[PDB]
């Protein structure tokens, strides 16, 4: 719920003393997804059959 | 004389797995190793 609560959970305590505690990691997550292959180009002769 | 060295931090999950949530799920079954590794590198880093 809160930034401090992560510090309380990390220290496994209900009191946190003054300092900088490395509570967690921040990762930006992928937004859309793009798949790009080369041009389709040649089409075979099913049409001739 | 050499007084200090580079203070480095490693993210266990990105290094061990890396953009693979299924791996992160498997890693927990291994234990508290990530916590001790961060504690170790944090102590080396404050000493520096
Ligand atoms: C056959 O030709 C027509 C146009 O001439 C085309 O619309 C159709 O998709 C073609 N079918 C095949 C299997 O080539």
């Amino acid at each position: 719920l809160d930034p401090l609560s992560e510090t309380k959970c990390t220290l496994k305590s209900f009191t946190v003393e003054k300092g900088i505690y490395q509570t967690s990691n921040f990762r930006v997550q992928p937004t859309e997804s793009i798949v790009r292959f080369p041009n389709i180009t040649n089409l075979c002769p099913f049409d001739e059959v | 004389l050499p007084v200090s060295m580079t203070k480095t931090s490693v993210d266990c999950t990105m290094y061990i797995c890396g953009d693979s949530t299924e791996c992160s799920n498997l890693l927990l079954q291994y234990g508290s190793f990530c916590t001790q590794l961060k504690r170790a590198l944090t102590g080396i880093a404050v000493e520096q």
